[PDB]
């Protein structure tokens, strides 16, 4: 048969952060604050905040992301793709904010689609460490234990 | 086509069963005791129908005789024995278990529960011995010798040189030249106290005159009902399964029946070190490294778990991956949750349990999400209405007035620092009880719980609002705009040290204090995060009813908002209130220098 | 006498090798892929002497074609293949390994290293399949079908309906109804990524349009020459053994060729993970749960270890206890200690390494002993002469004057608090460099080291004696008794808060300071112990030449030892020294009340 | 062979404490200081400090010890015994103090004898928990993490 790649899959994560949606939304856009919880960033635009259809490399250039669509403190859509992945593979992260004023927290519903079947646990095991725990430790958005 | 039956290479299968099955080589004593225990159960099952089977050897025991001068480790029992055919069919055939056939031939409903069910455990003795000289004797046959050296064949000869035994089997093991450690006294007791400690039959050991010492004095308590077991018997059982020198604080002995039948005797120690749960199948220790059996936060309890339906490994050193683990894991937590409630029913016994395992109860509220509400009822803390005795969260909501809708608490480094905190005078005036949190792990549990019986957990160190009358709010809002030039003046002085300076009416006596920002780490949490060996926004608030702040109000009216002399006080008052709220003091030398200047003024020196 | 050869019950041995061993069911793919790898090695060894053996099929691959329509998991390879006689002897006999026999017939100086050495790995497929149809085809025989139902016999029929393959074996695995999870793409790739990721031969997988995807694209690097591997190839290899997204910081690829020959490619990540070292035997993943393999403080290191002479068990999931893993533990630490030295030779590369694993290096100095002196060379800290850049313990001794015999350091909560501590001016007058310890794990390493190149580690926060001349010691002893009535007066005021009040000349710019003592915990140590989630003595010192203490000397000369005014300033100066020395106030409320009194009189508030 | 018991063995421990040999000597004798690191002690004599030939029970009465010989800040000899042990088994523990002036520490060499062969590793693992770490965490005579 012909040589090719495999199909894709999708995962769902729901981390809870002790921070309002006004500050958590700026965490994923402020380049000076993105470099804090990532320790490695490569922005190609001189703008201070991320814009639509703006590409940027993270973690020594291995993580390529691009902001496609975003609403004011409510929606965040990124075109996440790993450098180890092949050319046709490309994923899309859909972040939805579920801030609850009763407990003073925000549960960021993340609907991640487009990841390969062989990497659905790789990008998930690193998300709770490079995206969830890294923000909760650098900015202190909740106790880590 | 042609049909062929499966075959086995005997010369190569023997090397696999012996060398490449068991991780350790000391388990050979465990299996030979298990084989002796099964033989004693066979002759005992026949004794219930015929008492004459025990006339030859009345006592049922397992004797171990080490011989250092002869390099021989004898293991003698008084079981049913093996006839001439059993030494060839049962003992001479790999994977042939005569014990398994005995359990299937007896009547349905027998009380006996034998151990051997595979048929390859006997060959484990060759890991430490080159040649074996098993001697057998049955009531319906003569005495024979089963000699083999783990080779391709074995030899069975009529015994005409050894002593005439009544009934049982004598296993003479000629240990290897590099396995002579099993001839000592301590090494034999170490293996028995690890794998064959709770054998139903006495295990005798010949130690140097010559005497016989029993190595299994302590009998298993999971074979008896909890109604006929005394308290002292649980103490000796706990001091035997664990090396602890103290009696257990509480014992939970339960038994689950139905689809899954297993018994467990869980003990609660009297202190904490700052796995423990053993597994027993067929009265034989299997393993104690199953961390999935019991949660990590609940791993302070000890005890054993007895079961008979577990799919044990061929080596019997562990068990296969199965869905039964989470079923036993659920029943262990369910019974220990109820076990903690039985201790909560008492006052003096729960004082020792909470003072010794305060961390474990609070870790379950942080980690576990299913029993978080059940563990919240076990928490005990101090409060403004309970200074000496520890109060619970259930007793807290009983004393809450009709208008109070939240549970207030406070964290800090010590109890003396929070009992006189400047944040209590506001709630004590409104008769609102405030809990006291003095351990670093308290805030980690109150951050996950966030609610108890519908009441929201509110930290008074963080920013929060209290309800008040509409007439009182109209009088406070008009007072804030009067202090508006003063609040904005203190912002330019402190700069970025605080987010903002606002008037606060939750401070009566204290001149000023620094709050948090309703989000992130509090004043005490950041102190804990920066103190872990292996591992936010603040708001400055002033009290408008204090003579110090009232004196600062007239200073900015005369044009002293940017005055040099007032900066020495407002910066000292800010860093002083940081110590009362629990924040870290940056550059303590500059704080002490400004204090030394005021001490010099008190001593009339420049 | 009567000699009998050992036998094996077929109907019982077949169950002991399926439902009692192989605790995990996903390892059936690990054995079939490995068996296909051995067959490809046999046909490759014959190609060196006869190239015509590969004319039936030139490609060497292992193809897996799932068929959910008929519930069959087909595994096809192009190996050497089995004849009709080999399907009965090598495949139909338990514990009979035709691969093991091929290794013994290799010529002198062979380089092929085959996997199969037991003869029971083939029968593992029955864990998930009820019946298998093994279709083999050899160049020296016809194409036959090996069918069995895991019962007591098997059927060998001539193939007349399946595909006429050129060379290799096709295994039709009719998976069980409860084991249909292995028919999906995600589950198959999960097993190959876990066990058979580094197979030398390409592993093809049919992904449904029908297309093929190679699963083992990342070839292992331990077979290649370390001097011939580029840096980018180590980065792609690190992304396969670990799920990390960052490129490795440093790579240590060594090979020991002593009595125990093994390869190991140890990687150093860029960020701390707060096992990681995998074990491979003949290109097959064995386990990653080796306790003695790597120390606790060294767990941040990642990589794999490939060996050949390891005691694999029947399940091939763990190693036997043969007292050999401590040799690998010694060589891993030996090479990683030298690996850290090579990073220290580079300025920028060591800054990225020390900033990421600062606590990991200091943790080894606490527990490890044999390499405690080697890890001391890696410690970097700030000091009075190295405020900007970091300095090592070796460069510290080079800057020590000829009359200095001790290494001075200071602990604290932050760097800004220790850079202006009043304990530094005593050593700055002697031109003695003092290290800065800002991490909670710093003191745990200095308490176990206690000496570096013969120089004793002395903490300046604790009590210590500084060298002085006879001309100055006669002046100090002359002035100590002058302040003796004052030191005793300050003792009755504080009471049991301090053990004694001693006139200290190690304080220049500060009026007073507090030291814990000579033994026991320091000022910062007790603050860390009282702040851990899972979890004293004081000596008061005053400066005899400060204007505050000298002004207090005349206070007691006028009968003011028990005066009401001197008590407020003494307690204020005492608690102020607790903040500069690193202690915690007993109650911040009372400390703020005394400050608010001085602020009131500073504003002329009556 | 008649029913009896086994022989005895001996061990050797030398834990390092951060306390002068004079202060550590008073820790094992001062009754008010013993209850700090033991949490359970029953003394039978009227004296405030331990004396020679004085029996006292520890840890709920399961640990029976008796001071039989001691020197001034240098030697401490007791008669350690467990309630679970048989009657003839009476172990003898000897504590020899060695103060290190250059390092400001004290290595307490323990020459323990009379321990049964079956209870050798039992009293050794608990000695690091009930005696070594109990004193270091109560009085601060060591850094335990
Ligand atoms: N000491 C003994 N006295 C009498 N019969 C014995 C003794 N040891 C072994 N046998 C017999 O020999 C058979 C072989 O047992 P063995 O090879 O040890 O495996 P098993 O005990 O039957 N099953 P397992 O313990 O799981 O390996 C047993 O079933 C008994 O019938
Ligand atoms: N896919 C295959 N192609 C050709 N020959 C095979 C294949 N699988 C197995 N064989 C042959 O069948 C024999 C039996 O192998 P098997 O029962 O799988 O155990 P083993 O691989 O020999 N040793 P082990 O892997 O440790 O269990 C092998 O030695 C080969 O000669
Ligand atoms: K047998
Ligand atoms: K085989
Ligand atoms: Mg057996
Ligand atoms: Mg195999």
């Amino acid at each position: 048969p012909q040589n090719g790649s495999g199909n894709s899959t999708s995962i769902y994560l729901e981390p809870t952060f002790n921070v309002p949606s006004s500050e958590l939304y700026e965490t994923f856009l402020d380049k000076q604050r993105i470099l804090a919880w990532t320790r490695s960033a490569q922005f190609f635009n001189s703008g201070p905040k991320l814009e639509t259809k703006e590409k940027f490399e993270l973690f020594g250039g291995n993580v390529i992301s691009e902001l496609v669509s975003c609403e004011k403190d409510k929606k965040l859509v990124f075109h996440w793709k790993l450098k180890d992945w092949s050319a046709p593979f490309n994923s899309t992260i859909e972040m939805t904010f579920h801030e609850s004023q009763e407990f003073h927290e925000t549960k960021l519903q993340v609907k991640w689609t487009g990841i390969p079947v062989g990497e659905e646990d790789r990008v998930r095991a690193n998300f709770e460490e490079y995206y969830v725990r890294s923000i909760k430790l650098t900015f202190g958005f909740g106790a880590v234990l | 086509g042609e049909t062929f039956e499966f075959q086995a290479e005997i010369t190569q299968l023997m090397s696999l069963i012996i060398n490449t099955v068991y991780s350790n080589k000391e388990i050979f004593l465990r299996e030979l005791i298990s084989n002796a225990s099964d033989a004693l159960d066979k002759i005992r099952y026949q004794a219930l129908s015929d008492p004459k089977q025990l006339e030859t050897e009345p006592d049922l025991f397992i004797r171990i005789t080490p011989k250092p001068e002869e390099k021989v480790l004898e293991i003698r029992d008084s079981g049913i024995g093996m006839t001439k055919a059993e030494l060839i069919n049962n003992l001479g055939t790999i994977a042939k278990s005569g014990t398994k056939a005995f359990m299937e031939a007896l009547s349905a409903g027998a009380d006996v529960s034998m151990i051997g069910q595979f048929g390859v455990g006997f060959y484990s003795l060759f890991l430490v011995a080159d040649r074996v000289q098993v001697i057998s004797k049955n009531n319906e046959d003569e005495q024979y010798i089963w000699e083999s050296n783990a080779g391709g064949s074995f030899t069975v000869t009529l015994d005409e040189v050894n002593e005439r035994i009544g009934r049982g089997t004598v296993l003479r093991l000629f240990l290897k030249d590099d396995q002579l450690e099993y001839l000592e006294e301590k090494r034999i007791k170490e293996v028995i106290k690890r794998h064959s400690e709770f054998v139903a039959y006495p295990i005798q050991l010949l130690v140097t005159v010559q005497e016989l010492e029993e190595l299994n004095k302590t009998k298993p308590l999971w074979t008896r009902n909890p109604s006929d077991i005394t308290q002292e018997e649980y103490n000796a059982f706990y001091k035997s399964i664990s090396n602890d020198w103290e009696d257990p604080l509480y014992v939970k002995h339960f038994s689950v029946e139905g689809q899954l039948e297993f018994r467990a005797i869980l003990f609660i120690p009297k202190r904490a070190p700052f796995n423990n749960i053993k597994l027993y199948v067929r009265r034989v220790f299997i393993t104690d490294e199953a961390e999935d059996l019991i949660p990590e936060w609940l791993s302070f309890v000890k005890g054993v778990v007895d079961s008979e339906d577990l799919p044990l490994n061929l080596s019997r050193e562990m068990l296969q991956q199965n869905k039964i683990m989470k079923v036993i894991r659920k029943n262990i937590v369910k019974k220990l949750i109820e076990a903690f409630n039985e201790i909560a029913e008492d006052s003096e016994q729960f004082d020792k349990f909470y003072s010794a395992f305060a961390k474990n109860i609070k870790l379950g509220v942080h980690e576990d999400t299913q029993n978080r509400a059940a563990l919240a009822k076990l928490l005990r803390y101090n409060s403004t209405k309970s200074v000496d005795e520890l109060t619970s969260l259930t007793d807290y909501v009983t004393r809450m007035p009709e208008h109070q809708k939240n549970i207030y608490y406070i964290t800090g480094e010590s109890l003396k620092a929070v009992e006189k905190s400047p944040f209590l005078d506001a709630l004590k005036a409104k008769n609102f009880e405030v809990l006291f949190l003095t351990d670093p792990i308290d805030e980690y549990a109150f951050t996950q719980l966030k609610e108890f019986e519908g009441k929201t957990l509110v930290d008074i160190t963080k920013d929060f609002e209290l309800e008040e009358t509409d007439e009182e709010k109209a009088e406070r809002e008009k007072e804030i705009k009067e202090y508006e030039p003063l609040t904005k003046a203190l912002k330019d002085i402190l700069g970025d040290q605080v987010e903002k300076v606002v008037v606060s009416y939750k401070l009566l006596d204290a001149p000023a204090a620094i709050r948090t920002g309703q989000f992130g780490w509090s004043a005490n949490m950041e102190r804990i995060m920066k103190a872990q060996a292996l591992r936010s926004k603040k708001t400055f608030e002033i009290s408008p009813k204090s003579p110090i702040i009232k004196e600062l109000k007239k200073r900015v009216d005369e044009g002293g908002a940017q005055d040099k002399t007032v900066k020495d006080l407002t910066n000292l008052l800010f860093e002083t209130a940081l110590l009362t709220s629990g924040f870290s003091l940056e550059e303590p030398t500059s704080f002490a220098s400004r204090i030394n200047r005021l001490i010099s003024l008190g001593l009339n020196i420049d």
